[PDB]
């Protein structure tokens, strides 16, 4: 009982997230709570081998004195993914948080 | 002179996600099936 590679490739083409938002608490609860930054556009490529990767880097402006510990992907708003950042960061002043690249997998 | 300046603190990360999958299926070799009507029968030619 498992999806074939063709099934995964067909499946991933429907997930089309286009914005990313950061949080200081895990958005596994109500996803719109504890929002810390404005949404930033993000693009993804075609699914190959059941995996999609971000096309380019994304720069997110962290408001001064804010903290970021988690993130979530949004579409037409529905949050499709959530996760925790590699390290909780305390932006004592305004700064830039860089997402080099993020991928979604079915394996 | 001795001078100092300030810059914006920049950080980078690698967030990625994955899901996984499963499949299931159940059955058996059939016999008789199920019928609402079930009575003794006689079959002439």
């Amino acid at each position: 009982g498992t999806l074939t590679i063709d099934g995964k490739n067909k499946i991933l083409a429907t997930l089309t997230p286009t914005t990313i938002i950061l949080h200081n608490v895990d958005p596994t609860a109500d996803p719109t709570a504890n929002k810390v930054t404005q949404p930033v556009a993000i693009y993804f490529s075609e699914p190959d081998n059941g995996l999609i990767a971000s096309e380019d880097t994304v720069n997110i402006t962290v408001p001064a004195s804010a903290t970021v510990s988690h993130y979530s992907l949004w579409d037409n708003d529905k949050c499709v993914a959530t996760g925790a950042l590699s390290k909780p960061q305390f932006f004592a002043e305004e700064g830039i948080y860089v997402i080099s690249s993020v991928s979604v997998d079915l394996n | 002179r001795v001078h100092s300046y300030r810059g914006v603190l920049i950080i980078t990360d690698k967030l990625s996600v994955e899901a996984g999958s499963r499949a299931s299926l159940s059955g058996y070799i059939s016999d008789g099936g199920t019928s609402d009507v079930f009575t003794i029968c006689r079959l002439l030619d």
